[PDB]
RNA sequence: AGCUUUACUGCAGGCUGUCGCUGAG
RNA sequence: CGCACGGAGGCGAAGAACCACAGAUUUCCGAAUGAGAAUCUCUAACAAUUGCUUCGCGCAAUGAGGAACCCCGAGAACUGAAACAUCUCAGUAUCGGGAGGAACAGAAAACGCAACGUGAUGUCGUUAGUAACCGCGAGUGAACGCGAUACAGCCCAAAC
């Protein structure tokens, strides 16, 4: 079996959703956990500060 | 503060359950209950309200399929608005 | 003529002798089996409470914090790191004991500010802090001359920042003249040198 | 216009709440026939049925009922 | 406990307490442990109240050794608010001490003589 | 699938958005709905 | 770069003495 | 009568549009706080942690956001040394916690042009690539003082 293409069928599975907090399609609703602002694991919004170059 | 009725849904489909079974079809609030758009059907048009069927269609609103009591005539309470 | 508290502060400066000696060997063996903060009615060692400013007051509370003794609990390095940045054994923190005591006792209380703390003891494992704190929107606070200035919005968290006794000492700002070049005004501002 | 804010005032608390579900009325009933695509509107006028309720709430509130 | 060497039978806490409140309202008395401390090393203190139920015990401790070298007598108080209430204040008190007694110097100086004999 | 009510709500609002741009906006702004969608080519969320 | 070892240097970990907790005869 | 110049219609001398200020309204999710949930749902709610307390959520606090700046903690490696280990990159990148309109600092157990002298603290210019560090290699690197900016000095603990 390939795992190219022809493993590309069983791919029917849902989890990332739209996310009720941010609007992202982040949310994994089996994790429940949005993977863009953090909801369902952190209070504050999740953010990085490697989301920019160093001196920005 | 919201309120039950919207508008009335006349489509050909709406026609016919008003003059083959004295249904009158709306548009309601979705957040409203079968009763609830029970009861303001029938103080809105003065009518006994027999059975509500609701449905929450594809167009983001909730459609009522409202049947009046056999002394109400669907025809007649459409005709006036 | 001597004050009472002068007793209480001499019995202290030699915690392993006398009275207090059997004190402490019997009250340790209850902290133990206390939690990791205690709110207690009344301060330990009054003549220090009073000294750093507490009051028999409303609004003024104390609490008894208890921290692992030791060096920094690390984790290795699990990725590539010169000879010098393997360590773990050896490493400790840049914070002591007290201001961890500090901090873990304000964020029980998150209405309340650390005004001071002071030092009860330690056993094998184990320092305990009594730290004092208040509680910055009570009048009995509000208008007390000697502590209002502690409800002022800039005194917000002041213990996570190092504005406390024991943080400005611990950040080296004790020394106003030699020494102190890498301290003050800010550790952060002379660029993390001190 | 049809309906000025001093009338609004001058009406009692009781008028008011009157005038309220009187225009709510023309309102329904404008919508239906715009439901049914009723040609015979007056866009003008559906408009200011939603303005005059907003004036009438608004008074309604700042009269104290 | 710690500082507690002795146990005065409830019936010599009664008088003693009653000798307290005539001692007030006679002559003078010194409510507080401060108060109480510097009569001890003044002189003038006569006989010194220390109640058993405090916490932190280091506020008392010292009174015992304190008041024999000083000569002045102690006894000991169950209560706590008991020696306050007595001593005339709303609150409790940890100790307080008869700053010259009055119409009660009899009684005294026996509970005095009491307190010795039970050593 | 079972789609919720809010899900719904949703791609109800995704299929009216999919509408054109009426022919008198046209003749209003004197002369394209950039965010056209196929339900077979372009794909939504969730 | 991955891997090896009696390559160089270090870091965990294990064993062991010592100090503190820690006291009576 | 928004961008937006159509069609139909409407509003304005009862002074509209438009602008400034103040106010009304302000769905659901959201720190999200009655409980649960991909923005919906189930049967009165400061959930949780606190202070005060009429010990009753009765009165209050915290939470989260913000362009960066600020403070307290955790803390690399590529690289440089023409290899490399101390050193260097660098207390940088990145991470954890938190304040404000600015932060921090601050009225000497100072300085130590050693004096018969200076006089809280930041900061700017200089002192100076000096002193000091360093396989004494490569590199690293202040301060007192001075000229300026701005100026400000006080409160407890205890004795009684
Ligand atoms: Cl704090
Ligand atoms: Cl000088
Ligand atoms: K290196
Ligand atoms: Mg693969
Ligand atoms: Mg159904
Ligand atoms: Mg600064
Ligand atoms: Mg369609
Ligand atoms: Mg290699
Ligand atoms: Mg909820
Ligand atoms: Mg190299
Ligand atoms: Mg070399
Ligand atoms: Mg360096
Ligand atoms: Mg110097
Ligand atoms: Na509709
Ligand atoms: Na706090
Ligand atoms: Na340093
Ligand atoms: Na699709
Ligand atoms: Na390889
Ligand atoms: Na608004
Ligand atoms: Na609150
Ligand atoms: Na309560
Ligand atoms: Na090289
Ligand atoms: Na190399
Ligand atoms: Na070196
Ligand atoms: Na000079």
């Amino acid at each position: 079996t390939g795992a190219g293409t022809p493993s590309q069928g069983k791919k029917n599975t849902t989890t990332h959703t739209k996310c009720r907090r941010c609007g992202e399609k982040s949310y994994h609703t089996k994790k429940k956990v949005c993977s863009s602002c953090g909801f369902g694991k952190s209070a504050k919004r999740r953010d990085y500060e490697w989301q920019s170059k160093a001196g920005e | 503060s919201w309120d039950v009725i919207k508008h009335p849904h006349v489509t050909e489909k709406a026609m016919n359950d008003m003059d083959f079974q004295n249904k009158l079809q709306f548009a309601v609030d979705d957040r409203a209950s079968k009763g609830e758009v029970a009861d303001a059907v029938e103080e809105q048009y003065d009518v006994t309200v027999e059975q509500v069927n609701t449905q929450n269609t594809m167009d983001g609103e909730k459609k009522a399929v409202v049947r009046l009591s056999e002394d109400d005539d669907a025809q007649e309470v459409a005709s006036r608005i | 003529a001597r004050s009472a508290y002068s007793y209480i502060r001499d019995a202290w400066e030699n915690p392993g002798d006398g009275q207090l000696a059997e004190l402490q060997w019997q009250r340790q063996q209850e902290w133990r089996n206390e939690g990791a903060v205690e709110r207690i009615e009344r301060p330990t060692r009054l003549d220090k409470a009073r000294s750093q400013g507490y009051k028999a007051k409303q609004g003024v509370i104390v609490a008894r914090v208890s921290v692992r003794k030791g060096s920094a609990r690390k984790r290795r390095h699990k990725a590539g790191r010169r000879s010098k940045r393997q360590g773990v054994t050896r490493i400790t923190r840049r914070k002591d004991i007290q201001r961890v005591a500090e901090e873990r006792a304000s964020r029980t209380f998150p209405n309340l500010r650390v005004l001071n703390s002071y030092s009860v003891g330690q056993d094998g494992r184990q320092k305990w802090h009594e730290v004092i704190l208040i509680d910055p929107n009570h009048p009995a606070i509000q208008n007390d001359d000697d502590l209002s200035w502690i409800c002022a919005d800039d005194q917000a968290d002041r213990v996570f920042r190092g504005l406390t006794g024991a943080g400005r000492r611990n950040r080296g700002l004790s020394g106003k003249g030699k020494g102190s070049e890498k301290t003050r005004p800010s550790l952060r501002s002379n660029g993390g040198k001190g | 216009t049809v309906l000025h804010v001093q009338e609004i005032r001058d009406m009692t608390p009781a008028e008011r709440e009157a005038e309220l579900d009187d225009l709510k009325t023309e309102l329904l009933n404008a919508r239906a026939v715009q439901a049914a695509g009723g040609a015979p509107e007056n866009p003008g006028r559906i408009k200011e049925l939603r303005k005059a309720i907003a004036r009438i709430k608004t008074i309604q509130g700042e009269e104290g009922d | 406990p710690v500082y507690v060497d002795f146990d005065v039978p409830a019936d010599l806490e009664d008088d003693a307490l009653e000798a307290l409140e005539v001692a007030r309202d006679t002559g003078a008395v010194k409510k507080g442990t401060n108060e109480t401390t510097k009569s001890i090393e003044r002189g003038s203190a006569e006989l010194v109240f220390v109640a058993e139920d405090v916490q932190p015990e280091e506020i008392v401790m010292h009174i015992p050794e304190l008041a024999d070298e000083k000569g002045v007598p102690f006894i000991f108080v169950e209560q706590q608010d008991d020696l306050g209430h007595a001593a005339g204040l709303e609150v409790g008190s940890a100790a307080a001490a008869v700053t010259d007694a009055g119409e009660a110097d009899a009684d005294v100086e026996d509970i005095a003589d009491k307190v010795e004999e039970l050593r | 699938g079972k789609k919720s009510k809010a899900t719904k709500k949703r791609l109800a609002k995704l299929d009216n958005q999919n509408s054109r741009v009426p022919a008198w906006v046209m003749l209003k702004t004197d002369r394209r709905n950039h965010k056209r969608r196929h339900w077979r080519r372009n794909d939504t969320d969730e």
